[PDB]
């Protein structure tokens, strides 16, 4: 909204500058988004009456026989240069902030044109060019420079929040600034009205979308260009002046944030029939654009005999036929407050946005109606010279507002603050509220435009704004808070340490899009996502992520294209969605590897992977285990299934190469668990002040037998004394049984209160020899020192 | 074929002491409370140590403390403000003295906690150590009172031990405070009442300490008008009937069979 | 005091918009850039593990996890809840679609504005100093009232920092709460309690504080921007 100084400064006198204004404006509520200074006229322009306008013979041109002060000629092909207006005459020398040239005398098809006629644009008053800026005849004597007749102006564009729809007119912004303690000027609608019957009805056809409707009769109107006041103030205010009667309709809406329209009574008929559109009925609205009603339109419609016509989109927008234009001798002025909901439908369906539309979804004085026609009607008096019918017709009668209970200790109480009862209330009056009772608990009902005034809080909102938020004091609360909140965090700790753990050990931490294109599911061999969305920023972009790795993996390449990494080893800890929705860990190493950077031996891939992997889970405390287990994604040949704490949790492996692929990427381990982790609390077991014995043994095993069955095996039968049991040795080649490999393994017996006999761990060794046979394993190996 | 289930890369796990766990444990929960943890130095002056916080020589209370004192040519003590500090030097036999060193050097008020390893000369046995671990905090300000000081431990005894956790506190003597009192902590799981440590309201001649020498140092008095609680409480103790370690002699032990036991506790 | 608790990304309408008091066709909704979801098979559970019924979203504010978290628990106390949430935006390097926000709420008796100014006055000093101080001016929020923006004094920045909102919970809010409460079987708990909320934008900081120029680095995932903040504890 932008707001004009001068304008502004009508309501409220006494305002210190525009630079004060705003910063008392941010204090109400509403924050300046800029400050723009706007009317430099050159003194090269001054005001000149066409006296007389002769088209040039064979051309599109005019000669207008200017009086300005003396008498020249101007050549120009404006549509509406015509005798008996007041044009802007820029004299030759003059520097044109708008056509950014100089103005000069010049020959144009046989006549010597001695400067040019302006259009609102090349005066640089406002965005329109397509004509001559229209000044009443006699604004001026001919000759007299405009920037005496229109001074520069600074205007303010603020930001008017949902609530204070009241704001988005300028005497509503005046009254705030009049809580404060300004002085408010209120305009007195001066009409001299005369009994006389209207020519016209008005027919309420759906009330539930028009609430209150009431139109009022001016005739004997004189159709002519807005005073030059009204014109700079409308384009100050972002909007162009058309004519004496549609300007009066945008200045009092401006005015008083109260849309209205009039209609060429010509158009009417019988008279307004306010109803929803009819299937299939068509309107030219004013924009020029035939547009074609919808059933849920609202519409304001004139009838004749047994026809009913559309003549604007209800609190939208007119039709350009019964507009008001120069012929125009009387007129049914449009004053109402329609459905929010219903305006704001019809409003999005058209495409349209409109200074009508706008204020009408935020909302409207429900009882500002008949003061705005007195004002509207009292300035068309004054302006056209209308004769002004004493009745208007109204439908609708609303409630005014209810009454609002108010204590101020409760108010006091909210905000910390002790403001005296009596400088409360008085805030209250101020602000045009009722205050009833003598306390301690008031019954304030607010004023019909505050559409935000409710509750009792939006009352100690007031008080605090119009005191000042500066004014509430700081303060700490102390308080033991409610049993059931204690260790209500201990989650969010957990999973943080975590992500701790991991940065420690090295892993890069990697944040990720929500986001998945649906074909993934299809390049990684996954489900299809089961949440997508109806409005995606793109179609890659279509669904929510089943699983983390897909991502990861992406990201590396993006990063070898980028830059050539010679390795990685990323993390991430984030929600995915399936079934339910559930947070999940998943990393990917790639690359060289660790060892000496001028050496070749390197530690790499799979069992690196599941080294910092098991590193991790010792830091937790946990038991991990991997179990071969094949997965659509994963490589069959290094693929296999995490477990922890004995419940299997996620996976773990080389990608598919087929993936790899596709995706032109090197080879790639990654690892994906659902969190949270398995808790395991500390029983301390107190170790052992006697000797280990050890003890070394291969097992001869057929090439297939998994490592980890054996390792089973052994710590299964080792018994209670086995303290620790370790694989030293791989070997699978001759002489062994071919087929076969050997696992050597360091064993350590350790008895708790005293040492142990060599018959205990020998036969102990003997309990394990015995089942390993009896599964079918040889023993390459045992008993050694 | 590769075999998953094969041990990967034995990548070295690390792991925290006992005690540093739960000293974390304790420092975030006051921290919960408004507290900053600020340490002190281990080898302290006797002024700082006994003589500010009221505690003089030949007296009944010095007997509290068995102290180990010190002897060594060309070592620098400095003072709160940097100043070299004159005095008879020892170990620290509790973290207090830095409450001194925190009052001359900050003004009111504050909340702090100062966690720290301080010396007593004892036979080492699986209850007592010579070197081990308090905790004391300390609240300065204007109407600060004894209903404070319960409050604190209540929310001290809730976190550690739960709801269902009740504190007691009766009278007992300390040279810097006074009031003074003893507090337990009702451990629910335990069925039975836990002596934790000692508190009460910091005693006027340990702000007319402060202040007179904070005016030595040309420092205005910052005291005059306070009032102040303070508690303080043994760290292996919790540690071990937390953790459930049956031998204090384990703490400085440094056997990588007791200590890795602790790799999971965070 | 604050307590950190986590919400879903993946909320329905009842609790993102209609417990906050934003209801259908209303100004307010316009706030805020809604993503919404299909799809069949997925369970969304309440915050007693109740099934939720409502028209499926990507959270646009983690204001909802502030009326989860009163239905389950009784007053007082002090939260915070930090989170990702998502918005319909044209990416550019100030906007994104996925950012994360931190919100705030502290309820009991006789909670008033004034612990509010005193929360937002212990976070500026803690960021940015002794030296810095706070300003508050009124704003509307469907879900407080009061309610205000926040600015901190940055001056190193030597200028003011417009970092957030608050402002006291919203009557309807509390009603809404123990309404629902009372559906599930829970006695109401939110009558006689006052509460403020505050929330702020994690981007904004960050970018500010570490001196990131592009928030679109943030999920741009290179290892060259991300090794940068190695050292950063
Ligand atoms: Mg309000």
């Amino acid at each position: 909204m932008r707001v004009p100084f001068s304008w502004l400064k009508a309501y409220v006198p006494e305002l210190e500058s525009p630079e004060v204004l705003e910063e008392r404006l941010a204090g109400l509520g509403f924050e300046t988004d800029r400050i723009e200074r706007v009317f430099p006229i050159p003194r090269g322009v001054v005001f000149a009456r066409v006296l007389e306008a002769h088209p040039i013979p064979g051309t599109r041109l005019k000669r207008l026989v200017l009086d300005a002060g003396r008498t020249v000629e101007v050549v120009s092909g404006a549509e509406n240069a015509r005798k008996g207006i007041g044009v802007a005459l820029a004299l030759p020398g003059t520097e044109l902030p708008g056509l950014g040239q100089k103005v000069g005398e010049r020959v144009i098809q046989g006549v010597r044109s001695f400067g040019m006629a302006l259009s609102p644009r090349e005066l640089g008053v406002g965005e329109y060019g397509g004509g001559l800026l229209e000044f009443p005849e006699d604004a001026l004597p001919p000759g007299t420079p405009l920037s005496e007749a229109w001074p520069e102006e600074v205007v303010l564009d603020l930001e008017v929040t949902p609530n204070r729809p009241d704001a988005l007119g300028l005497l509503g912004l005046a009254r705030d600034l009049h809580a404060l303690g300004y002085a408010l000027v209120e305009p007195e609608a001066a009409l001299k009205a005369e009994a006389l019957p209207l020519p016209f009805a008005l027919k309420v056809e759906d009330p539930e979308g028009a609430p209150h409707f009431t139109l009022g009769y001016a005739f004997g109107l004189r159709v002519a260009p807005s005073p030059l006041w009204m014109q700079r103030a409308l384009f100050a205010a972002g909007m162009r002046p058309i004519n004496n009667v549609v300007d009066v309709t945008n200045y009092v809406m401006l005015e008083r944030a109260q849309p209205m329209h009039a209609f060429d009574l010509r158009f009417v008929g019988e008279g307004i029939a306010v109803r929803r559109a009819r299937e299939g009925e068509r309107l030219k609205t004013l924009d020029g654009v035939e547009r074609t009603l919808h059933p849920e339109d609202l519409v304001i419609a004139g009838w004749r005999g047994e026809e009913s016509f559309p003549l604007g989109l209800a609190g939208v927008m007119g039709g350009a036929e019964s507009e008001v234009r120069e012929d125009t001798e009387a007129i049914a002025l449009e004053v109402a407050c329609f459905d929010p909901v219903s305006i704001r439908k019809t409003a999005r369906r058209h495409g349209l946005r409109t200074e009508a539309s706008h204020r009408f979804e935020r909302g409207v004085d429900p009882l500002g109606q008949v003061p705005a026609q007195r004002r509207a009607l009292s300035l068309l008096q004054a302006l056209a010279g209308a004769r002004v019918a004493e009745a208007l017709l109204e439908a609708g009668s609303p409630k005014p507002p209810e009454a609002i209970p108010f204590r101020p200790e409760y108010a006091n109480r909210l905000l910390g603050t002790s403001y005296p009862e009596a400088e409360q209330i008085a805030i209250l009056k101020r602000l045009g509220c009722r205050v009833e009772g003598e306390g301690p608990t008031y019954r304030v009902t607010p004023p019909s435009h505050r559409l935000d005034l409710r509750l009792e809080e939006d009352l100690v909102e007031e008080v605090a704004r119009i005191q000042g938020y500066e004014t509430i004091p700081l303060a700490l609360p102390a308080f033991f808070p409610a049993p059931d909140n204690r260790g209500v965090e201990a989650p969010y700790r957990k999973e943080q340490r975590l992500r701790e753990v991991l940065s420690g050990l090295g892993f890069q931490e990697v944040y990720t899009y929500s986001f998945m294109d649906p074909e993934d599911a299809r390049r990684f061999r996954l489900d299809p996502p089961r949440l997508l969305l109806l409005n995606p920023l793109a179609p890659e972009k279509a669904a929510l992520r089943t699983h983390l790795f897909p991502g990861l993996v992406r990201v590396l390449k993006e990063n070898l294209d980028l830059d050539r990494p010679e390795r990685a080893l990323l993390f991430e800890v984030g929600r995915v969605f399936r079934e339910r929705e559930e947070t999940h860990l998943a990393g990917l190493l790639f690359g060289e590897g660790v060892g000496l950077p001028w050496a070749k031996e390197r530690l790499s891939g799979y069992f690196l992977l599941k080294g910092y992997l098991e590193a991790l889970f010792a830091r937790l405390g946990l038991a991990f285990r991997v179990e071969a287990q094949a997965f659509p994604f994963l490589h069959p040949g290094v693929s296999g299934r995490v477990l922890v704490e004995g419940e299997e949790v996620g996976f773990l492996g080389a990608l598919h190469p087929e993936i790899a692929q596709e995706l032109e990427l090197p080879p790639v381990h990654l690892f994906e668990l659902r969190l949270p982790l398995p808790d395991k609390p500390l029983a301390f077991q107190d170790p052992s002040r006697h000797p280990a014995a050890f003890r070394d043994l291969a097992v001869v095993v057929p090439a297939p037998t998994p490592y980890g069955e054996v390792e089973a095996l052994v710590r299964e039968a080792a018994g209670p004394y086995l303290e620790s049991l370790a694989l030293f040795d791989l070997y699978q080649g001759p002489p062994l049984p071919e087929g076969h490999k050997s696992l050597a393994f360091h064993l350590r017996f350790r008895h708790p209160k005293r040492t142990l006999r060599d018959e205990e761990v020998e036969e102990a060794v003997s309990r394990v020899a015995e089942a390993l046979r009896a599964r079918g394993f040889g023993l390459r190996g045992l008993d050694t020192p | 074929r590769v075999d998953v289930s094969l041990p990967g890369a034995s990548l070295f796990s690390g792991g925290l002491h006992p005690i540093t766990l739960m000293e974390r444990e304790l420092v975030e929960i006051f921290r919960a409370l408004g507290y900053q943890a600020v340490e002190g130095p281990e080898v302290e002056s006797e002024f700082f140590n006994f003589d500010a916080l009221n505690i003089p020589e030949h007296h009944p209370a010095r007997d509290m403390w068995d102290t180990f004192w010190l002897t060594g040519e060309g070592f620098r003590l400095e003072g709160p403000l940097g100043e070299e500090v004159e005095g008879r030097l020892l170990l620290r036999t509790h973290t207090s003295p830095m409450q001194v060193r925190y009052m001359v050097a900050h003004t009111p008020p504050f909340r702090i906690v100062v966690p720290g390893r301080v010396f007593r000369f004892e036979q080492t046995d699986a209850t007592h150590e010579a070197v081990f671990h308090q905790l004391e905090g300390l609240v300065v300000g204007e109407g600060i009172a004894m209903a404070h000081l319960k409050g604190a431990i209540y929310e001290l005894a809730q976190a550690l031990f739960g709801p269902d956790s009740k504190v007691r506190f009766q009278p007992v003597y300390f040279p810097f405070v006074e009031p003074g009192a003893q507090f337990a902590v009702w451990w629910p799981e335990g069925g039975k009442w836990l002596e934790l440590g000692g508190a009460g309201m910091v005693h006027p001649k340990v702000f007319q300490a402060v202040d007179a020498y904070r005016e030595r140092l040309g420092l205005p008095p910052a005291y005059r008008g306070v009032t102040g609680f303070a508690f303080g409480l043994g760290v292996e103790r919790l540690a071990m009937l937390r953790y459930g370690i049956p031998d204090i002699r384990y703490f400085f032990g440094g056997r990588l069979k007791f200590l890795e036991q602790f790799k999971g506790v965070l």
